[PDB]
């Protein structure tokens, strides 16, 4: 009788090697202080 | 001469263990603190003429 490959055990001779690509990745703007504030850090401002 | 036996190959390196949380990130403050006040005075002038 015929039959499929399915029907018939299968080992590999082949070495695995599983490489993932790195993902994207987004930086948003990120300030430890803003302009703002290092101004407003003062106590008096001359010009108002 | 004889072929050399396999090696023992490496192995993946277990990996790092995270812990997930939730965080809140503090500063040292530079913002003075503000606050409402009322100055009451009076202008006063003495005009020699």
């Amino acid at each position: 009788h015929q039959l499929s490959r399915a029907d018939v055990t299968t080992v590999s001779t082949f070495i695995d090697l599983n490489i993932t690509m790195l993902e994207d990745h987004e930086f948003v703007p990120l300030e430890v202080y803003t302009r703002h504030e290092i101004k407003d850090s003062g106590l008096l401002d001359y010009t108002e | 001469v004889q072929f050399e036996q396999p090696r023992r190959c490496p192995t993946r390196p277990e990996g790092q263990n995270y812990t997930e949380g939730i965080a809140v990130v503090f500063k040292e403050n530079i913002a003075p603190y503000k606050f409402k006040a009322t100055m009451y005075y009076k202008d006063v002038t003495v005009s020699q003429v």
